[PDB]
């Protein structure tokens, strides 16, 4: 449902490019679709119950540490440092994803291919979610961008209410100080000249 | 207390005066602020430019819908108008009661139907101004004088 | 050197799926290029100077039902009619009462498979590499001006918190000496009255 576009260029035919597009669908323990394409044919895969039998059974990975091979493997999520031989064979419509790990060739991997069902419906899908993935790409620049403009604003605007703020109470306890001392005094100045007129009343 | 009627008491015998009178809630807030209004509208003591919004309970419809606690406007100016309200001591309050005299609703202004219809029904005719006035607060940063009330 | 995408509804039939991909540079003032494909089969054919002129001139109407019309076709209804007998596109503006014929550009067939499709591919990478670079540098600088902004907002918060009781409690206190002072005016004035 989804397509993977992830940067790889083919080192044997740099003039052919080939994509090793591990677009792994939703629910990847119910199965995946392997989706390699050169522009006139595709392939896809298929999930079955000996495929998973022996997928459970032969690697024989209960906790194991195949997560981050896969990841870095099938998705190239090494670094630009160390290049991967993943050379898809064109001539032989053989993929073997075998681990050119420090020049060592184990009999590591080789399984069956199935044939496409239909070109058209990987090829539309594939030039369809790339469109889809530039559209929502730039909308969603656009709207962070608009929250950027907003956050921006806002602060500004609070800075100069603390700012306002600040005065406010740096004044506001002054200037009350004042008019309790003032009222104050005016009480105390009644107080006497009451007491004064009483002292001769 | 330490005030006396021969030595008048400073900025900070007042001070230490206050501070020796110990301090505490006895008063709810409500009628000490009615309190504390009274006696500034006795001696014209609400004219201070920094509170003016003490009586004037603005009220904030900040809530499309009511008794829902299944939403919360995050990231949203609503709390900027808030802290607005408050440094002028305006309190905002969100469940309405007797005392709440005027309804303000957000800058979502199109709900001119209602009002319309509420004139009609309430005999409280309520008052509306420009959005620009509380912002007059920040950019003049300055109050409105009587003179613009005018025929 | 960019490529526009835009969405058309067919009502009659949906099942059949055309794209239109053109690159738009070399800016008409001194020549234009028009690039055609499909995904599959591109058709690369080179516009002449005998058609930029004319078109606006032959039928002597208004200049904006070409300009403006061009300028809102990119920025987003046509009827797709592709000969593939004879290779060429058009497309007729058909409406109720009105009928302005728009698209005349013609265009040739290319034989390369390989240019086209690896400038797809480079544009389609370089298009995700730059988006999700500006994207990522989005997020980041619109997240740390809103963890700023929280920042802002909780400290004036409880500085005008500060302020307010700073005010409350001075106020508390003048009512309570004031109080004093109006209890001490009424004695003296019921001593000097009374007695």
């Amino acid at each position: 449902m989804e397509r993977k576009i992830s940067r790889i260029h083919l080192v044997s035919e740099p003039s052919i490019t080939h994509f090793l597009q591990v677009s792994w669908e939703k629910t990847l323990e119910s199965g995946f679709v392997i989706t390699l394409t050169d522009g006139h044919s595709a392939w896809t895969g298929t999930v079955s119950e000996s495929e998973i039998s022996q997928e459970a059974d032969d690697m024989a990975m209960e906790k194991g540490k195949y997560v981050g091979e896969l990841r870095k493997a099938l998705l190239s999520g090494a670094g630009p440092a160390d290049v991967y031989t993943f050379n898809f064979s064109k001539e032989s419509c053989y993929f073997f994803f075998e681990k050119n790990l420090k020049d060592v060739s184990f009999r590591l991997g080789s399984f069956n291919l199935e044939k496409v069902e239909n070109p058209a419906e990987v090829i539309r899908e594939l030039i369809c979610y790339c469109l889809d993935t530039i559209a929502e790409n730039q909308a969603k620049n656009e709207h962070l961008q608009k929250e950027n403009e907003r956050l921006l604003r806002d602060w500004n605007d609070v800075q100069g209410r603390f700012e306002k703020c600040v005065s406010a109470k740096e004044a506001l306890e002054t200037d009350l100080y004042k008019r309790f001392i003032l009222v104050l005094n005016e009480k105390k100045t009644k107080i006497r000249s009451l007491h004064n007129k009483l002292l001769n009343a | 207390y330490g005030d006396s009627y021969f030595i008048d008491t400073d900025l900070n015998q007042l001070k230490e005066v206050f501070s020796g009178i110990k301090n505490s809630n006895e008063q709810t807030p409500e009628e000490m602020a009615s309190l504390i209004a009274d006696l500034e509208y006795r001696y014209s003591w609400d004219c201070s430019p920094l509170s003016m919004f003490r009586r004037h309970t603005v009220y904030l419809d900040s809530y499309a819908v009511i008794n829902d606690l299944s939403t919360k406007n995050e990231g949203t100016r609503l709390a900027i108008k808030a802290l607005e309200l408050r440094f002028h001591g305006a309190k905002v309050v969100s469940c309405l009661a007797e005392g709440v005299s005027h309804v303000i609703i957000g800058e979502d202004h199109s709900r001119v139907a209602d009002f319309k219809a509420f004139r009609r029904t309430f005999k409280r005719k309520f008052k509306i101004l420009k959005e620009s006035w509380v912002t007059d607060s920040i950019d003049k940063c300055e109050l409105q004088e009587e003179n613009q009330y005018l025929i």
